[PDB]
């Protein structure tokens, strides 16, 4: 009973480990954009729209 | 160097490099060019906006998915779908980079040869390998047996695996997934007075399936109890106003699952293909599978299913097994973590498909042992 | 040093070191290959489990016995089985151990000389003699006299032995034994409606047959009962659920060894092989074979067979003679449990074939005098 449950937390805790090891591995692809505002109180084009 | 673990799945793509938790890119699987006339001059008008783009400019798009039911029908878009992918969502370029697609079970062999051809050819990557999708979510899950049933939006399959020796003799393909629930809900939605009919609305109606419907533990009691009382009509504002009120669709939508008899399929719910694949296995190794039954897919997040189908499967199931239904809270990108898993092992490192190989053999080496 | 007492039996291995009371590791002599594909990658899965392992994964394996009928069919497999027995249930190399190996009477010489070949070959033992499965089993009960019925799994025979001198010309050995009544009773469960056909499922009648069925004391009279009352219909659980019942079952699949007709075999039960091989020997000498028959081996185990014998010899013999069926508590272990003492013993010590004498005679040197 030992060796049977030796085994099986064995194979349960390697693959937990490759997972995990994928799991720690690149969670930095989680870094994105928040789209903050700053009012833009200083725009003062010319109406040139040529472009569209 | 780092591999690429792609997975075209049929509704969104999902991608992202190996090693991760989570796909850096996840955008819808759409290309639709526009069906107006256009005046403004020089507005910079393209002729066909894919991803994520063109879920904001469907107003005047003709959307069109360009991969039906997990075979592709429409190989030109799926180029343009992977040129974007690689190009403009992960910005890297794909000769230094292996790939991992993904590919459902029981699917057209021309479909996979072409993908494998496209992939060495256009894109000219080093080395690229076609997974099962159902092994990889259960790799995500971290066991080694269990059988899987992975709802995803084109095609619902059930593929059993016991001690890593997959059942090739039990894979139950059946074909209705999220994307017959759109169209039926959008087909009942009528009953009320609320049309939906341009291909564009039919986004609508996925975001309405997506927030508002869940699966009934008991459907019999849900459809006496909706019809006396108003506890359940949960209202919904369109994207311009005139909020609509969702009464016992809510549940008769998911429901299909169960009884696809509603869309009109003959075959058995998702609650007895299982039982069947089960017993299709040796009569030594169901217990297992009893006890391990895994979820995975987008259309497995509705709300309530994980103790719907435990119930159904008690029902079935002889009394004296323990039925336990494993429901991951990450399910929907449980395929690709499994993918990612899979990609980062060194045992793994020596099964790619070497371009040389390719070169020597033709797309048919896909088949063979290169699996 | 000590000396490795092993038992190749068919169907259970029992090896352990001499001057003890039981086997150290028992296990079933099964060899199976895994059968299909394998999915998982890394799981570290082997090309072959034996022994106890086997039965634990026999949901996905093909187990073949390597030893058929007392003689051995597949050289390899057995190799490997010895190989195990002695690395990993003993784990004491075999390079300083004497091993005491046990065969059953009238087989093949071949089979002989290839066990002492590999004994000398492969593991390079120090010393191995080779001895008649019944022999053990009288000493094992302390006699000098009396004649054994080892019926086993693989072969039955019945070796009778007055004053330590055995008769070779009264040996009566049948080939009817537990994996035929295995055979038969799986044959006859399907009139229930229960069908067993993998080599898997022979391992679950196996067990049905060694927790239920018993040895009616009159046949007739029980096949009467059973078919008129509900009193013997006894049920048991699968590996899975769906309990079975089984009827007039339970003392039919036994009764083959009384009438081996019923799986076609012509010979008369191992209640008249015994009158037979008793009427064989000298006049003067029968009276104490009858006083001092012995059972020995696993299948001799049926509750209940110790009375229907006696009550069958007692038909055929003379009515002055008292017939006495010695029906020892450790029956299955017997023969070990004899080849311990005999190995224990100071007279038997120079025996042994020696390594020596192989080398100057070759595999021939076990008929000679070392026998
Ligand atoms: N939170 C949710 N609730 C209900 N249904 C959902 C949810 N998220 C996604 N779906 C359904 O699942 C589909 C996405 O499934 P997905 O797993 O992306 O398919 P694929 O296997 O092609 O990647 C969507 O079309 C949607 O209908
Ligand atoms: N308690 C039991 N009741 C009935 N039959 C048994 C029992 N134990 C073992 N057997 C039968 O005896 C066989 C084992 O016999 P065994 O003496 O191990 O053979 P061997 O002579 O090869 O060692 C098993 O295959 C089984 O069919
Ligand atoms: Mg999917
Ligand atoms: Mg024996």
């Amino acid at each position: 009973l030992g060796t049977r449950a030796k085994e099986s937390l064995d194979l349960r805790a390697h693959l937990k480990q490759v997972k995990k090891e994928d799991i720690e591995k690149e969670n930095r692809e989680v870094g994105d954009w928040r789209k903050n505002i700053d009012a833009l109180s200083g725009m003062e084009g010319r109406k040139k729209k040529f472009e569209g | 160097t780092t591999a690429l673990v792609c997975d075209n799945g049929s509704g969104l793509v999902k991608a992202g490099f190996a090693g991760d938790d989570a796909p850096r890119a996840v955008f819808p699987s759409i290309v639709g060019r526009p069906r107006h006339q256009g005046v403004m001059v020089g507005m910079g008008q393209k002729d066909s906006y894919v991803g994520d783009e063109a879920q904001s400019k469907r107003g005047i798009l003709t959307l069109k998915y360009p991969i039906e039911h997990g075979i592709i029908t429409n190989w030109d878009d799926m180029e343009k779908i992977w040129h974007h992918t690689f190009y403009n969502e992960l910005r890297v370029a794909p000769e230094e980079h292996p790939t991992l697609l993904t590919e459902a079970p029981l699917n057209p062999k021309a479909n996979r040869e072409k993908m494998t051809q496209i992939m060495f050819e256009t894109f000219n990557v080093p080395a690229m390998y076609v997974a099962i999708q159902a092994v990889l979510s259960l790799y995500a899950s971290g066991r080694t047996t269990g059988i899987v049933l992975d709802s995803g939006d084109g095609v619902t399959h059930n593929v059993p695996i016991y001690e890593g020796y997959a059942l090739p003799h039990a894979i139950m393909r059946l074909d209705l997934a999220g994307r017959d629930l759109t169209d039926y809900l959008m087909k009942i939605l009528t009953e009320r007075g609320y049309s939906f009919v341009t291909t564009a609305e039919r986004e609508i109606v996925r975001d309405i399936k997506e927030k508002l419907c869940y699966v009934a533990l008991d459907f019999e009691n849900e459809m006496a109890t909706a019809a006396s009382s108003s506890s359940l009509e949960k209202s919904y504002e369109l994207p311009d106003g005139q909020v609509i009120t969702i009464g016992n669709e809510r549940f008769r939508c998911p429901e299909t699952l169960f009884q696809p008899s509603f869309i009109g399929m003959e075959s058995a719910g998702i609650h007895e293909t299982t039982y069947n694949s089960i017993m299709k296995c040796d009569i030594d190794i169901r217990k297992d599978l009893y006890a391990n039954n895994v979820l995975s897919g987008g259309t497995t997040m509705y709300p309530g299913i994980a103790d719907r189908m435990q119930k159904e499967i008690t029902a079935l199931a002889p009394s004296t097994m323990k039925i336990k239904i494993i429901a991951p809270p990450e399910r929907k990108y449980s395929v690709w973590i499994g993918g990612s898993i899979l990609a980062s092992l060194s045992t793994f490192q020596q099964m790619w498909i070497s371009k040389q190989e390719y070169d020597e053999a033709g797309p048919s080496i896909v088949h063979r042992k290169c699996f």
